[PDB]
RNA sequence: AUCCUUAUGCACGGGAAAUACGCAUAUCAGUGAGGAUUCGUCCGAGAUUGUGUUUUUGCUGGUUUAAUUAUAA
């Protein structure tokens, strides 16, 4: 903690402490040069501007081809990452791939790699297309928008896929030859554990072991992380040999990360919200004389808007020219190229000014264009929502978070920034490629820095949420039939995520079993028992108490195949009727629990309001309610 | 600028009631009494705690007052007397304390018990004149007193016994470097008593 | 060693005023500022001049909803 803080400054508004960068990293190591590799190899970096691989890297890779096992990097992410997941492809193309004979053996290996993301499938995939041309590899995107049919699967040699429609396409019965003939199994951002999308990692994971045995060759496990604890207990979720397992801290990092909180003192929402405005002003006026280039992250996207007309008003009373005091003739082009043009949410003006920003709700093109102007950088102020970090590569010099409470459906009240958003948000920082370090910046509520401080340390575990996601799972293995009993359910439920952390600390997830089976084989009946009660009583499957015996029904089948949750399943159940008209049909549609997260705006109410009037079928709701906005949007 | 922490309100049990900080103004009742009772008595308490501090800090500060020495004066106030008896001994005591709190050069001597005397005092004008008051006022010398003998106590009248002053004056140079009470037995002794000082003169047959 | 006294300083509790207070390289002023009266005397420290604030100094109080993505084709 007293290394971690080194000096603290104390400002009329907001009491200001500055981490310094991290430590530059010890080096017991040697520099693994691109010339050591074999032949097909050495176009694996097709430009090699050091000719030497990065700290975190070459140990891992000479580890990846010695060793054939289940690894785990916990890293960074510095772009160290891409690298290593395309040699241990390209062993794995050597292992079916013939060093002598350079026809590519295709039909043999099948290669998939899961990120949480479409965006960074897309990316990721022409990456992949970009190292691995030169041995005439087919590299193509088999999730969500990508829209593979049933063929191009079995074309494709290298996969990369979303984990719901990975989740999906293996938990479909008839394609089982290919989920056998993938070899190599990556896992991207393991962390993803933590959030609820996390739940389909562990599900596919516990497929991948437990529900082929009948060919029983198991495929190479790679995960690959920001740099997380309990690292031990995820190996021994998934396999992982302990060689396997690399660790490596923020030292590491190719920039290093300035960490910088604001405490605020003050209270009422009024003069807090002020005060943060002109801390944040205060953090933009010194970065920009410096030639920074600084995003602005905040909680909502109508904040955003708000935020940079208060940058505008405000910092150009400051100083109006020095924005842009350079290439002024040419930034005027550029700037009414892009803004007059594709741009309709108002945001002109502010793109104009040169402080701009990137939201859910600005348009897809207008969307690209942001991005691209950041990366000019006539645009020296970014102010932007959650969807960057979690989305898009592009690092920026100075990051600033502003703000605390975040609103979540799931609870329906406001809570804090959680750790693992907090975390990717710091990631996009100083550039890699181009400068030295990042400047991360916290605008945040005093009495929380305490707590900000430690999870910002990352010393928080991935935590395990199954509870909710267990049910569907569960559900969709017995649609395979790979469950007949109460004990086939506990035995897949062992090689579990949840089922390590339970071992891990019971009394923390509310095992009330402890001292009792130590292999918790009750606890894990019991959560059987649990979900087949709710399941049965969705007609999901059948289960008897004391016989044991289970079966798959037809609405478990459908749940399963589309990958409908169980609330919107007996949603589903009860609110369709044999009377139920056209009317009713959209209100169903819309009452799916995959809208539960759907909320209707202020900016968004003039055109629902035009809508609903001319709307052909009629809503039994209102506008203030997001169902009828929901089924309007349909509708539309 | 930020360095110091910002100030607080001082909250009494008259201004209890108004204060609109957050805290439990009513919902905690009492335990918002406490906080308050025991703020006032912190206080109170620093007070009387930083008293103490320069207090003692200043007492240092008197073992210090007396570590240096004496810049003896260069030029000697001195006060001489002469008495009958001075056989009582709560007598003695006062003159030997509080003429050995004031830092008196000099002596005293008398003949044997009964005999009558000197007294001598040289010092600071300050301190000289206090013992005078001591000597001449306060203490009386025709008030009786019962002594301590070797099986009891007796009457021993001293309404006969009689102190005055002879003069008071200054001296060159001091060849008293402590006081010392004592006896020589005849008057020759006595005086030449005086005389190894060189202070034969002082006394007035 | 104890107490009182006096002045000054740090304080603590409490009240009072904020037509009050300042400030000034001003100008003078016990080597008399100013005043009084019973006309004999008595009283004995600020006044002038300019200037600034003065319904005030600092602070603090209440009314005019993140991202993301899943079908069998």
């Amino acid at each position: 903690s007293l290394p971690e803080g080194s000096f603290k400054r104390v400002k009329p508004q907001y009491d200001e402490i500055h981490i310094p960068a991290p430590s530059k990293p010890v080096i017991d190591y040697e520099l693994k040069e691109i010339t050591s590799l074999p032949d097909w190899c050495q176009e694996a970096f097709p430009s090699s501007e050091t000719t030497s691989l990065n700290p975190i890297q070459s140990k891992v890779f000479h580890a990846a081809f010695e060793g054939d096992s289940n690894m785990l990097i916990c890293a960074p992410t510095g772009s160290g990452k891409t690298n290593i997941a395309l040699l241990t492809v390209l062993k794995a193309l050597s292992h079916h791939y013939n060093p002598k004979t350079k026809k590519l053996n295709l039909s043999a290996f099948k290669i998939v790699y899961i990120a949480p993301l479409k965006a960074l499938v897309q990316e990721q995939v022409r990456e992949f297309q970009r190292r691995l041309a030169f041995l005439g590899i087919k590299v193509a995107e088999l999730t969500g928008d990508s829209r593979l049919s049933r063929k191009q699967i079995d074309e494709t040699q290298v996969l990369v896929s979303t984990p719901e429609k990975w989740d999906i396409t293996t938990r479909n019965s008839n394609n089982l030859a290919i989920v056998e003939l993938v070899r190599l199994l990556i896992i991207d951002e393991i962390h993803l554990l933590h959030d609820d999308r996390g739940p389909v990692l562990e599900s596919i994971v516990a497929r991948t072991f437990w529900a082929s045995k009948y060919g029983q060759e198991y495929p190479r496990i790679i995960g690959l992380s920001a740099t997380l604890p309990n690292y031990e207990d995820v190996g021994r979720f998934l396999r992982v040999p302990k060689e396997g397992l690399f660790y490596f801290d923020s030292s590491f990092r190719p920039c290093p990360l300035s960490q910088q909180f604001c405490g605020i003192k003050e209270r009422n929402s009024l003069k807090k919200l002020k005060a943060m405005n002109d801390a944040c002003y205060e953090k933009v006026l010194e970065s920009i004389n410096e030639g920074n280039q600084i995003i602005v992250f905040v909680h909502s996207r109508k904040e955003t808007s708000r935020t940079a007309t208060w940058l505008k008003n405000k910092f150009a009373e400051e100083n109006i020219t020095h924005k842009l005091t350079k290439n002024d003739a040419g930034s005027k082009q550029i700037l009414k190229t892009e803004a007059a043009n594709v741009l309709d949410p108002s945001l002109r003006k502010l793109i104009e000014s040169g402080i701009g920003t990137h939201h859910a709700g600005l348009t897809r093109s207008d969307r690209s264009l942001s991005e691209d102007l950041f990366a000019d950088g006539l645009l020296q102020v970014l102010v932007c929502t959650a969807t960057l970090a979690w989305g898009v590569n592009l690092p920026a010099h100075t990051v600033i978070i502003k703000g605390t409470d975040v609103y979540s459906p799931e609870k329906g009240s406001w809570e804090q920034l959680s750790p693992q958003d907090v975390l990717q948000m710091l990631g996009r920082a100083g550039r890699p490629r181009y400068d030295t370090f990042g400047e991360g910046i916290i605008i945040t509520d005093q009495s929380n820095v305490q707590y900000y401080l430690s999870v910002l340390n990352q010393q928080l575990p991935i935590e395990s949420q199954f509870v909710s996601k267990l049910v569907d799972n569960l559900n969709a293995e017995v649609v395979a039939g790979n469950i007949k009993c109460r004990n086939d359910a506990v035995n897949w439920l062992a090689y579990t995520y949840l089922y390590v952390r339970m071992l891990a600390s019971p009394m923390l997830y509310k095992v009330p079993d402890i001292s009792s089976d130590g292999q918790l084989k009750k606890f894990r009946e019991s959560l059987v028992h649990s979900a087949l009660c709710i399941l049965k009583e969705q007609e999901l499957v059948l289960y008897d108490a004391e016989n044991d015996v289970i079966e798959a029904t037809d609405l478990g089948n459908i749940a399963s195949s589309f990958y409908i949750n169980h609330a919107s399943m007996d949603v589903y159940n009860r609110e369709l009727d044999e009377h139920t008209t056209q009317i009713d049909l959209f209100r169903i549609f819309s009452m799916s629990e995959e809208f539960k997260y759907v909320s209707v705006r202020y900016e968004e109410k003039r055109e629902l309001k035009q809508l609903l009037e001319k709307a052909p079928i009629p809503i039994r709701e209102d506008i203030d309610d997001p169902l009828a906005k929901v089924n309007v949007l349909l509708q539309s | 600028l930020g360095l110091l922490p910002k100030p607080e309100p001082k909250v009494k049990l008259s201004n209890m009631m108004s204060v609109f900080e957050n805290d439990q103004n009513i919902t905690d009742p009492t335990a918002w009494e406490k906080v308050v009772k025991d703020q006032v008595d912190l206080r109170k308490r620093k007070h009387l705690e930083e008293n103490e501090r320069r207090h003692e800090d200043a007492i240092k500060r008197r073992k210090e007052a007396v570590n240096m020495n004496v810049e003896k004066p260069t030029v000697y106030h001195c006060k001489v007397f002469q008495f009958k008896n001075l056989q009582n001994p709560k007598i003695r005591f006062k003159l030997k304390m509080n003429s050995k709190e004031l830092s008196l050069k000099g002596l005293c001597l008398r003949i044997r018990d009964d005999g009558p005397g000197i007294i001598i005092v040289v010092g600071n004008e300050k301190s000289c004149k206090f013992y005078e008051n001591l000597v001449m006022k306060r203490i009386k010398w025709n008030e009786d007193f019962e002594l301590h003998t070797n099986t009891g106590d007796i009457k021993m009248d001293m309404h006969n016994n009689s102190i005055s002053k002879t003069w008071e004056g200054y001296l060159q140079d001091c060849k008293f470097k402590g006081w010392f009470m004592k006896v020589c037995n005849d008057q020759d002794s006595l005086l030449r008593t005086l005389g190894q000082f060189d202070s034969e003169h002082f006394y007035s047959p």
